[PDB]
């Protein structure tokens, strides 16, 4: 049998993974940035408390104006919300009410929704008929749709419980390329700006780059021990954020391909449920779950503020395009705008 | 079944290998000089104004 | 003094020595239970608390616990000052004032004992948590407040309102203004009791389905606890009142009415809140 | 203004929606393959949502086995469940070995810690004959007792019911199946009714 020797090839492969890492491993950001002025403490305020959701709110994303914001819950309803005036634009009823994402399309046209239901329904909010409706219904995948991100008006990306991301075509409604590689249930995926290449973190406690052209993943990264949870990209492109069920938040540069920081304190035990960076990258925000959000340095590992006043588990978060203000929808059905 | 795995799974080990790698030095510089460069558009870290915070 | 009178025609002198000295213990230490018994729950009012049908019981609770502690308060400075130096501005202002607390007080805890028998035999039938503040207000404090204001309107211009001895609701034998708080009372103790054994049938209701018998006295001590804790939110220590109605000479009626309702502040304290165990961890550790 | 106007319109069918999914039971239903399953929910992909109305009252069943990933990650979304629903095939033998494992991986959830058990013995007319040709003690090392039915049907019951650890918060509703459905959805009815029930009391601190 020529197992035994194909796994001996691959072990001495991962063995040259690591001595090439551990080459530049030797210089460290954390030493680096010790010059930098901290950030200081920082506060931020509610200014907005967006509620009429019935049930744990699991996804919400921002609009691509840093106006509209979209959330969605398990009572079955997708709400657009207007976050200057905290009135209400849109309320979708979901067919399933097993929603576990939520994506706004960059152009502010197409939102998307998946979750236990195994599909992914896109519904067009531009209807010259009046009342929204399901545009599309993607389907093809086998596991749970943890995560989906808009390319463009025909383009989205999927992570699925299947162990599986896929990148879909609206038009035609099929699977144009298929990523495979994840050996546990993917969760989340982020987007790069130029909307080019992503990366998804999984169950395997390991995130993958891919490329959407080709449709392989380019690089792995394998720093935590644990089920990854949230993925975010550094506003530059070049390094994104990883959390994990180990109140650990991993900061991986794509091109030293290794981990820099390592943000996790002793009080915190929970585990981290979603992660996003200001428009300067200076500033780490991470969900908990423990009731409450966290502020990070990215460049210090120091915790600048506490986003506390949420009765329940934190379960999505996020920063709009402009870095205006921070939106955070726990399970106790309330989303809250801080600035 | 477990024959094809392995000899894909082989394969990708090799194609991530051959891939240029800086030092991570020069790359935690970038980070730091785009956080410099931006920070002064960087409305969470600096307090806004109410007179232009929309969310005042 | 006694604390008899708010249910007795006439308190035998040779009681009074002796009644005097465990109801003014028992007042003090009530003034004291009820003060950290709002303030422990004053702090975790809404901190914890998120259900539907625990946000009424919460408001519920603070109400017989605020009527309780101003009430007494009322009680203590109305029998301490002399009827014919301040006929009028002690005595009389703290006569009407205790009489419509402690009203608002016997109404209240019918609201909690509704509110109890609601949940238990409709247990699907759901209404807005508004609309049973609103009704739970109107006759906490209306219904009590309407019979304080014609006991004022009716047998004060007759001058037989006030007992010569006492400031409190004279008995006479032409005019009883007192049957304005004892007939209410004891009307309210009869309602909660029904309530208390309805919730005695539900605790002691068969196994369902073929369900074997597992743990043994595991439901007999559910009812002793239930019983502890739902005796002195539900006044039903206050049933005595018609014992010392019907022969007011009984030495062991006075004594029993006088120690266990005078208590009442620490049967809320002790049982209501601190025998709770869902509160009870959250209090001892800080 | 038109947009507060349309936002008040959009609160009115949030509030219309959510009374009307307050009456909902939203039960959850659980077990093996192919065990028994269909018949407590045809009585009248991913996870199948079945809803039967029984007394006035409208049901949520959930179906959650299809999804074949790991249901530590999406389980949590299953709490405020009126009880669970689990259904245990009788006649098989050797599935009921993972059915044990599956209902401990149920009832030792950290979201499922007051949440009650409405399991179902399956089969129980299948069980009779079926008993004869292969009997429980010999098939199985640990020792069955008698070899009557009324014996070794309260034994599965001591198996099933001593594997839930919180004895004092979950209440586990035992009953067995049998050809007719008329009494097989009182029954749900019933441990419903009984759960709502003993919730209120620990809302109202007397339980
Ligand atoms: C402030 C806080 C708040 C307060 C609390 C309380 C309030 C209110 C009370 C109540 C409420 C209302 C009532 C309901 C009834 C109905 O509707 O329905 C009846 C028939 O169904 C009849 O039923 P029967 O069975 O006949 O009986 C009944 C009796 N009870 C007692 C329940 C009344
Ligand atoms: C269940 C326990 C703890 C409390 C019971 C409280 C009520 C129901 C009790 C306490 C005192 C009782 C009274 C004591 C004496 C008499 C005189 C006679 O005519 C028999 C009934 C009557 C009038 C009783 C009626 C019931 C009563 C009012």
């Amino acid at each position: 049998s020529e197992l035994d020797q194909l796994r001996q090839e691959a072990e001495q492969l991962k063995n040259q993974i690591r001595d090439a890492r551990k080459a530049c491993a030797d210089a460290t950001l954390s030493q680096i940035t010790n010059n930098i002025d901290p950030v200081g403490r920082i506060q931020m305020r509610t200014r907005r408390t967006l509620r009429g959701h019935l049930a744990k709110i699991y996804a919400m994303h921002w609009g691509t104006d840093s106006r509209l914001l979209v959330s969605a819950s398990q009572d079955g309803k997708l709400i657009i919300w207007d976050s200057y005036t905290t009135n209400k634009v849109h309320a979708i009823p979901l067919r399933s009410s097993w929603v576990m994402t939520c994506a706004y399309a960059p152009s502010g046209n197409y939102v998307a929704c998946g979750g236990l239901d195994n599909i992914c329904s896109i519904y067009n909010l531009k209807t010259r008929e009046g009342n929204v409706r399901v545009s599309r219904e993607l389907a093809g995948h086998t596991g749970y749709l943890s995560c989906c991100r808009f390319l463009d008006d025909n383009q989205i990306v999927t992570s699925s419980g299947d162990t599986t991301c896929a990148l879909w075509d609206i038009e035609t409604g099929q699977q144009t390329t298929t990523f495979t590689g994840h050996t546990g249930d993917v969760m989340s995926l982020s987007l790069a700006p130029d909307t080019r290449l992503f990366v998804s973190g999984a169950c395997d406690a390991s995130a993958k780059l891919w490329d959407v052209r080709e449709g392989m993943c380019r690089q792995t990264f394998t720093g935590h021990e644990s089920d990854i949870n949230a993925i975010c990209f550094f506003p530059n492109g070049n390094a994104f954020a990883t959390g994990s069920d180990d109140a650990t938040c991993r900061l991986f540069d794509l091109r030293a391909d290794q981990e820099l920081m390592t943000y996790s304190h002793d009080n915190i035990i929970c585990g981290i449920t979603s992660v996003s960076f200001s428009k300067s990258g200076r500033l780490l925000l991470a969900g908990y779950d423990d009731f409450n959000c966290n502020v990070w340095d990215a460049l210090k590992a120091d915790r600048a503020g506490v986003l506390a006043g949420h009765d329940n588990r934190v379960s999505c978060l996020g920063v709009t395009d402009d870095g205006m203000a921070v939106a955070t929808g726990s399970w106790d059905s309330f989303l809250k705008i801080w600035n | 079944a477990s024959i094809a795995q392995a000899r894909k799974l082989v394969e990708q080990l090799k194609m991530e290998a051959n891939i240029d790698r800086i030092k991570v030095s020069k790359a935690a510089a970038d980070l730091m000089a785009y956080c410099e460069a931006h920070a002064k558009e960087d409305p969470l870290l600096t307090p806004v104004p109410a007179s232009e915070n929309p969310f005042r | 003094a006694s604390f008899s009178i708010l249910m007795s025609p006439f308190v035998p002198s040779t009681i009074f020595p002796v009644v005097k000295w465990i109801t003014y213990v028992g007042l003090g230490i009530s003034i004291g239970s009820l003060i950290l018994c709002l303030i422990i729950e004053a702090l975790f009012w809404k901190q914890i608390k998120k259900s539907q049908t625990s946000h009424t019981r919460r408001i519920c609770m603070v109400n017989i616990a605020l009527s309780l502690l101003i009430a007494d308060v009322w009680f203590i400075v109305g029998a301490t000052v002399d009827t014919t130096v301040n006929p009028s501005g002690v005595c009389t202002a703290a006569v009407f004032f205790t009489h419509f607390f402690y009203l608002s007080l016997f109404f209240w805890m019918l609201m909690l004992g509704i509110l109890l028998a609601y949940r238990i035999i409709l247990v699907f039938h759901h209404m807005a948590q508004h609309l049973m503040m609103a009704v739970g207000f109107c006759l906490g404090y209306g219904c009590p407040l309407i019979i304080s204001v014609i006991t004022i309107a009716v047998t004060q211009p007759s001058n037989t309102y006030k007992r010569k001895d006492v400031c409190w609701l004279n008995w006479s034998n032409g005019s009883k203004p007192l049957l304005a708080f004892v007939v209410p009372a004891l009307a309210i103790v009869a309602v909660n009791f029904v309530v208390v054994l309805l919730v005695l049938t539900k605790l002691w209701r068969p196994t369902v389905g073929e369900r074997l018998s597992r743990d043994d006295k595991a439901t007999i001590i559910r009812v002793g606890k239930s019983l502890l804790i739902l005796t002195p939110l539900l006044g039903l220590t206050w049933g005595f009142g018609i014992g010392t109605i019907v022969d007011s000479q009984n030495l062991a009626w006075h004594v029993i009415f006088a120690l266990l309702n005078a208590f009442q502040g620490f049967f809320i304290l002790c049982f209501g809140i601190l025998l709770d165990s869902k509160l009870r961890q959250l209090l001892f550790n800080k | 203004k038109a947009a507060v106007e349309r936002s008040k319109m959009i609160d009115r069918n949030l509030r219309e929606d959510g009374e009307k999914a307050a009456r909902e039971v939203k039960l959850l239903l659980l077990g093996a393959d192919n065990s028994g399953k269909s018949t407590i929910v045809k009585q009248m992909t991913g996870i199948v949502e079945t809803h039967f109305t029984f007394k006035d009252l409208h049901f949520k069943m959930f179906d959650v086995g299809g999804q074949r990933s790991e249901r530590k990650k999406w389980i949590h979304c299953f709490e405020d469940v009126a009880a669970i629903i689990f259904c245990v095939d009788l006649s098989d033998y050797n599935r009921m070995h993972e059915s044990m494992k599956l209902f401990d991986s149920i009832c030792n959830n950290k979201w499922f810690t007051d949440t009650s058990i409405i399991l179902f013995l399956n089969k129980k007319d299948l069980f009779e004959e079926k008993i004869k040709k292969s009997p429980l003690t010999i098939c199985y090392q640990e020792y069955a007792g008698s070899n009557t039915y009324e014996e070794a049907a309260a034994y599965i019951q001591c198996q099933f019911e001593d594997l839930n650890k919180r004895k004092d918060t979950k209440e586990i509703y035992t009953h067995f199946t049998c050809a007719t459905d008329t009494k097989n959805a009182q029954f749900i009815f019933d441990a419903v009714t009984d759960v709502i029930i003993k919730n209120n009391l620990k809302d109202c601190g007397l339980f």
